[PDB]
C-alpha cells in the first residue's frame, strides 16, 4: 500500500527549531487517514507528538502543543512537523505514521530519523581498516570521531550481510562518537575476495568506501 | 492524561515458553488498546488492535485480552525472532498514550565467544592516535570480562565497551572493546594483549600481538 | 418452445380476423396468443432494467469512534468548549453535570460538559434516483413451435416496437410504460450488495448519518449522533460508544419491499407489469397450404400434461418431403375421427426436408377420455388421454 | 471529605446511645450517619463486582457464506440430496420448485430442491452465568472530616464485616446480600465490548445461531438459518444471502436493560442496592474533651451551599496547640450567641500540632438569616448566611 519516509536536519541548536517532513508514496495523503508524529528518546519509550487530517485539522500532545505545529502539502503528498524552542529533552528518533480508517492506531510507520539537540557542530567520520591476521577469520572497519549520530555501514554494497555486527557507537571525551563494524568470513576466501565497507554519515553527507586487506 | 503502566519492565524467557505482559490504565479505556512490537533499529509494528484483534501478517502465537483497566499480551510459544520490546497504546482518550514498554530477552544454551584482536592501522597512526580493538563474537549470556594488558600492565580507564543487541536467530550477543592510546604512548610499548573471561570459557582466553608484526 | 413450464401463463384468444388484442405482461409470466388463421405466438416480459442511476443520498450504517476529548466548566463559569466541536471529523454532545468542591469548583451546581470524538464511517448504503429515460423493458416473442424468435426493447420514451418473425411476417407492440410501475416515488437503495426499490419519504426519514452524493476527498456526515451514544456523564468526562451495525435492522425494515438485483452498472428489476396492444395484421401462418406429411411419425416422449391442462407431445418424422403440413388432431371416435379439442400450436409444420426431424405440439384436450392422433392412414399414431379437469 | 457533592445522599439520625441503625446503600449514592456522642460517618457503596463468570451460551450476530451447491430432482424422482446437507460447516434449505420439459424433467410438477452453503461466523455475543460465590460489594467508610477511611468487602458468603477507623475505634456492618439484586434470573451478556445484565428466558429466546460454551477447535453453530435467507428458487438452483449484522438490532433490544462494564476478567456492575445494619457501640469521638483551639482561624474559601441545604466551610488555623477542639457554631444573636442549627461534621478537631492546618466543616443552618461562627473571643470569625429553604 503506502510508504512513509522522514527527512530533515539531524542537528538542531538549543532553543532552535526542529523541522521534519514525511513523504508519502504508494497512496494519497488525502485518503481517510490521520497522520501522526511520534518520537522516542534513545533507550527510552515512545511519545505521541501530534496528528493531522488532510483537511488541515490538527491534534497536538498537550505536554508540547505550545511548541508544535503540524501541516500538510497535498501538492508534494507530504506533511510536516515544526517543533520550536527545543532543549536536550527533544533529542529523539522521530517517526511519521498513519492511522487506519477505523480510527485504529498506527498501521504504518516511517523509517525513523534521529534528531539531536546540541550546540556542538557536525563532524564527518574517519574510516580505518580492521585487517584480518593469519577456520574462520574476522575483519572490520573503525568509524571514528563523528557527530552527531548515526552512521550506517554496509559491506560489499550490501552483498555481504551475513555474520555482520555493527556495534552501537560510544561517546568519547572529545564528545565525538566512535563505532566499529565487524564481519566473519572464511579464512580460505581472504585472498580470493575483496571486502569493502560502505560507511554513511548523513548529517555530514559523508560517504566512504574502505577496502579491508590482509 | 491517562497513564499506561506495563509490567514487567524487562523479562527473560526460554524458547517455547509462555510469556505474559500486563498493561494497566489509570482510567477506563474500554477496549481501545493496541499492542506493538519494536525490534531494535526499526519502527514498532502493530501486533494487536481492539484489545483482542490479531492483525494480518502476525503469527497466531500472539494474543490480547482484557478490558477496562486491565489488559494482557500473551505470546504462547516464544521464538528467537520475538526478542524485542513491546508497547501498549491506549487511543480511547485524547491524547493517546504509550506504556513504558516491556523488553523481552531470550534464554539459550550458553556459548563461548570467538575472540579476535586488531592492532592500529598505520593509516590511523598517521593522524596521531592508536585504537586497539578486541572482539568477542557470538556468546551467551551477556556477562563478559575483558581486561587489557600492555606489556603485562593491567589497563584501566582507557578503554570503552559496546555490545550488540540480541541476535534474532541464534539469540547471541557480540562485544567490542576499544583501547585508545596516543600514538606516542603506543610506540612506547610492544606487547598488546586482550584477556576474556566468560562462563562459557573453562579458563580466560588471551589474544595478543606485538607491534609491527 | 417456451411458456409451457411457466406457472403464470395467460391464454388470450383473438377476435375474428381482427387487427389488435390487448395483453398484460408480468415478470416471470407468459402470454400465449391465439387468433384464427394466425400462427400462435408467445409474449414474455423477460427483464426490466435501469441504467445510469444517480446517487441521491448515502446513509452510514456502521461506524467507529476514538480519541475522545472533554471540556467542563464550573457553575456560573460559562459554556464548555472544544476546537473539534465544529470539526466535521468529530461527533460531540453538550450536557450538564453535578459540580462541587469534590471536583474542582468552588460552588455546588450544574456545570457545562462537552465531549467530542473522532468519527469514521465503516459502511454505508446508497439511494439512487430512477429516471424513465434509462428504464428499459425487454420482451421476447416466440412463434408457437417450429429467426422465429425476437427480442425487442420497450422504453417509456419508445413504447412502440415492431418485431419480424421470419416467414411468419411480423408483430407489433404498443405498450403503456406509464401504467407499468411508478418510479417517481421510488429510490434504488443498495446496501452491502443487496438491492431494493424503496419509497422516497421512507428513505428520507431513515435516521442514520447521511451525506448527499458521494463527492470526492471527504464526505461530510450529517447526524453522526445517530450511530453514537453518550453515557454516564462525570464531572470532567463522558463515555462515548458506537451503536452496532444497523445493517440487519435495515434489512428487517425492508422485509416487504420490492427486491432488485445488480448487473454491471445496470439495475435489474423483477416487479414486472406492462399493458400492451398486440397488432396482428402483418402476422401470417407460413402462407402455403402445404401437402400433408406422408411418412410416419413416432413419439420421442410420452405426452405430458402441463400445469394448465394442455398436453405437450414431441414427434420424430421419417419423411424427406419437408416442408410439409403436420397431421395432428384429437378424436373420441376412431371411425369418423371427429376433431375434438383444439391445438395451441396452431397448424404445425415440418420445415426440414431431412428425415428424423423433431416437432413439439401443444394440444388442448377435451374433458374425459380422448385420443391424440398424429399421422395419416395406416401408420398414423394414436395415444389414449384422460383429462380430469382439475 | 466525601458525600458533599453526591446528589443521592441520605441523612440517617441515630437513636439515643443505641447500638444499631439501618441503612440502604445504593450505587453512586452516599449515606451520612449521625448519632449523639458519635463521630459523624459516611457510608458509600462504591463498586459491585463479579469475577470468574462461566460462558453459558454464545450467539452469532454476523456471518458470511460462500460456495453454494444445489441438488434438484424431477417430479416423482425422490428427495434432493447433497453430502454437505449434514455437514456442520454448511447451512441448507429444502424446498419445492416447478419442473417440466423446459428444465430437464419429462413431466410437469413439483421437484425437490436442496441448497447448501459454507457458513462462517464473523462476530458473536456471549452470555455468562453469575454465581453469588463470585459476587462482591465494595463499601467505603469515611469519618466526617478530620486511617480515618476504610474499605470493606461484603460478599453473599460473608455479609458481615468490621472496619477500624483509627482513634475513632471501629464500625460494624451486617448486610443482606440477598435483597440486593436478583442474579438467579440474570445473565452477563457481552457483545463487541458492550455489556449488559439480561434475563435468562429473554436470552434463551434470542433467535440467532448459537453454541454452548466456546469449546476448542470448531464451535458447532445451531440454527445457522437465522442469519441466512434463501431466495428465488429456480429449477436447478437457489440464491443464498446473509442478513446484515444484527448488532445494532440487539443493542436496540437492550435499550432498557441494566448496563455493566468490564475490568480485566472481572465484571463491574452499577445497579447497586444493599440493605445494611450499622453497629455503632464500638464507635467513638476521639475520646478526649480537648482544650478549645486558642488561636484564630481564617476562611480558605467562601462558605458554599450543598445540594441538600447544608453548608461546607474550610478554615486554616494559626495555632500550634494542636490537637485541639474546634470552636464552631451558628448564631442569630451575636450577644448571647445561642447555638442554632447543628453540625453534620460533629465535634470537629484540629489534630495537627503545626500551624496553618486546614479543616472542613459541614454545618446544617436554620432557615432565614444566621451567622456562621468559628473561633473564640476577639479574633473569632463570623459569616452572614441565608437559607431560603429550597
Amino acid at each position: 500500500q503506502v510508504q512513509l519516509q522522514e527527512s530533515g536536519p539531524g542537528l538542531v541548536k538549543p532553543s532552535g527549531t526542529l523541522s521534519l517532513t514525511c513523504a508519502v508514496s504508494g497512496g494519497s495523503i488525502s485518503s481517510s487517514n490521520w497522520w501522526s508524529w511520534v518520537r522516542q528518546p534513545p533507550g527510552k519509550g515512545l511519545e505521541w507528538i501530534g496528528e493531522i487530517y488532510h483537511s488541515g485539522s490538527t491534534n497536538y500532545n498537550p505536554s508540547l502543543k505550545s511548541r508544535v505545529t503540524i501541516s500538510v502539502d497535498k501538492s508534494k503528498n507530504q506533511f510536516s512537523l515544526k517543533l520550536s524552542s527545543v532543549t536536550a529533552a527533544d533529542t529523539a528518533v522521530y517517526y511519521c505514521a498513519r492511522d487506519r480508517d477505523d480510527l485504529s492506531p498506527f498501521d504504518y510507520w516511517g523509517q525513523g530519523t534521529l534528531v539531536t539537540v546540541s550546540s556542538a557542530s557536525t563532524k564527518g567520520p574517519s574510516v580505518f581498516p580492521l585487517a584480518p591476521s593469519s577456520g574462520t577469520a574476522a575483519l572490520g572497519c573503525l568509524v571514528k570521531d563523528y557527530f552527531p549520530e548515526p552512521v550506517t555501514v554496509s559491506w560489499n554494497s550490501g552483498a555481504l550481510t551475513s555474520g555482520v555486527h555493527t556495534f552501537p557507537a560510544v561517546l568519547q571525551s572529545s564528545g565525538l562518537y566512535s563505532l566499529s563494524s565487524v564481519v566473519t568470513v572464511p579464512s580460505s576466501s581472504l585472498g580470493t575476495q575483496t571486502y569493502i565497507c560502505n560507511v554513511n554519515h548523513k548529517p555530514s553527507n559523508t560517504k566512504v568506501d574502505k577496502r579491508v586487506e590482509p | 492524561d491517562i497513564v499506561m503502566t506495563q509490567s514487567p519492565s524487562s523479562l527473560s524467557a526460554s524458547v517455547g515458553d509462555r510469556v505474559t505482559i500486563t498493561c494497566r490504565a489509570s482510567q477506563g479505556i474500554r477496549n481501545d488498546l493496541g499492542w506493538y512490537q519494536q525490534k531494535p533499529g526499526k519502527a514498532p509494528k502493530r501486533l494487536i488492535y481492539a484489545a483482542s484483534s490479531l492483525q494480518s501478517g502476525v503469527p497466531s502465537r500472539f494474543s490480547g485480552s482484557g478490558s477496562g483497566t486491565e489488559f494482557t499480551l500473551t505470546i504462547s510459544s516464544l521464538q528467537p525472532e520475538d526478542f524485542a520490546t513491546y508497547y501498549c497504546l491506549q487511543h480511547n482518550s485524547y491524547p493517546r498514550t504509550f506504556g513504558q514498554g516491556t523488553k523481552v530477552e531470550i534464554k539459550r544454551t550458553v556459548a563461548a565467544p570467538s575472540v579476535f584482536i586488531f592492532p592500529p592501522s598505520d593509516e590511523q597512526l598517521k593522524s596521531g592516535t592508536a585504537s586497539v580493538v578486541c572482539l568477542l563474537n557470538n556468546f551467551y549470556p551477556r556477562e563478559a570480562k575483558v581486561q587489557w594488558k600492555v606489556d603485562n600492565a593491567l589497563q584501566s580507564g582507557n578503554s570503552q565497551e559496546s555490545v550488540t543487541e540480541q541476535d534474532s536467530k541464534d539469540s547471541t550477543y557480540s562485544l567490542s572493546s576499544t583501547l585508545t592510546l596516543s600514538k606516542a604512548d603506543y610506540e612506547k610499548h610492544k606487547v598488546y594483549a586482550c584477556e576474556v573471561t566468560h562462563q562459557g570459557l573453562s579458563s580466560p582466553v588471551t589474544k595478543s600481538f606485538n607491534r609491527g608484526e | 418452445i417456451r411458456c409451457i413450464g411457466v406457472s403464470n401463463r395467460d391464454f388470450v384468444e383473438g377476435m375474428s380476423g381482427g387487427t389488435w388484442v390487448d395483453v398484460v405482461l408480468e415478470h416471470g409470466g407468459c402470454v400465449t396468443v391465439m387468433a384464427q388463421d394466425k400462427p400462435t405466438v408467445d409474449i414474455e416480459l423477460v427483464t426490466t432494467t435501469v441504467s445510469n442511476m444517480a446517487e441521491v443520498r448515502s446513509y452510514c450504517y456502521e461506524a467507529s469512534i476514538s480519541d475522545m476529548a472533554s471540556d467542563s466548566r464550573c457553575p456560573t463559569q460559562g459554556e464548555a468548549y472544544l476546537d473539534k466541536q465544529s470539526d466535521t471529523q468529530y461527533v460531540c454532545k453538550r450536557t450538564l453535570v453535578d459540580r462541587g468542591w469534590g471536583n474542582g469548583c468552588g460552588l455546588f451546581g450544574k456545570g457545562s460538559l462537552v465531549t467530542c470524538a473522532k468519527f469514521a464511517c465503516s459502511k454505508k448504503m446508497t439511494g439512487k434516483s430512477i429516471q424513465p429515460e434509462n428504464l428499459e423493458y425487454r420482451i421476447m416473442l416466440s412463434v408457437h413451435g417450429s429467426e422465429n424468435r425476437a427480442k425487442v426493447e420497450i422504453t417509456p420514451n419508445s413504447p412502440r416496437a415492431e418485431a419480424t418473425l421470419g416467414g411468419f411476417g411480423s408483430l407489433g407492440l404498443d405498450c403503456e410504460p406509464r401504467t407499468g410501475l411508478d418510479f417517481s416515488d421510488l429510490y434504488y437503495l443498495t446496501m452491502n450488495n443487496k438491492h431494493w426499490l424503496v419509497h422516497k419519504e421512507w428513505f428520507h426519514d431513515i435516521p442514520l448519518p447521511w451525506h448527499a452524493g458521494a463527492d470526492t476527498g471527504t464526505p461530510h456526515w450529517n447526524n453522526k449522533e445517530a450511530l453514537v451514544e453518550f453515557k454516564d456523564a462525570h464531572a470532567k468526562r463522558q463515555t462515548v460508544v458506537v451503536l452496532g451495525s444497523q445493517e440487519g435492522a435495515v434489512h428487517t425494515a425492508l422485509a416487504g419491499a420490492l427486491e432488485a438485483e445488480m448487473d454491471g452498472a445496470k439495475g435489474r428489476l423483477s416487479s414486472g407489469h406492462l399493458k400492451c396492444r398486440l397488432k396482428m395484421d402483418k402476422l401470417r401462418l407460413k402462407g402455403v397450404s402445404y401437402s400433408l406429411c406422408t411418412a410416419a411419425f413416432t413419439f420421442t416422449k410420452i405426452p405430458a400434461e402441463t400445469l394448465h391442462g394442455t398436453v405437450t407431445v414431441e414427434v420424430q418424422y421419417a419423411g424427406t418431403d419437408g416442408p410439409c403440413k403436420v397431421p395432428a388432431q384429437m378424436a373420441v371416435d376412431m371411425q369418423t375421427l371427429t376433431p375434438v379439442g383444439r391445438l395451441i400450436t396452431a397448424n404445425p409444420v415440418i420445415t426440414e426436408s431431412t428425415e428424423n426431424s423433431k416437432m413439439m405440439l401443444e394440444l388442448d384436450p377435451p374433458f374425459g377420455d380422448s385420443y391424440i392422433v398424429i399421422g395419416v392412414g395406416e401408420k398414423k399414431i394414436t395415444h389414449h388421454w384422460h383429462r380430469s379437469g382439475s
